[PDB]
């Protein structure tokens, strides 16, 4: 508990980059997620949307 | 550019498409500028 600081200053590098890599998954009102699938699944003009 | 297609077709003249008229025989660039223009010249035949 004494080195609460660092740690902490670590967590939140660690809780950043995790939230920052996480955030490759979601949708964001996008068919999918995964890139492969849109380029799959979809015309390039859709696509492109 | 001028040419005579059957009528389900004309869907395929305009940018990014795919089928075989897009893809065999008169592809638009994605990034096209222009207009396309059609009539049925039914009383042709």
């Amino acid at each position: 508990s004494a080195l609460g600081k660092l740690q902490d200053v670590v967590n939140q590098n660690a809780q950043a980059l995790n939230t920052l890599v996480k955030q490759l998954s979601s949708n964001f009102g996008a068919i999918s997620s995964v890139l492969n699938d849109i380029l799959s699944r979809l015309d390039k003009v859709e696509a492109e949307v | 550019d001028s040419f005579v297609i059957r009528g389900d077709e004309v869907r395929q003249i305009a940018p990014g498409q795919t089928g075989k008229i897009a893809d065999y025989n008169y592809k638009l660039p994605d990034d096209f500028t222009g207009c396309v223009i059609a009539w049925n010249s039914n009383n042709l035949d």
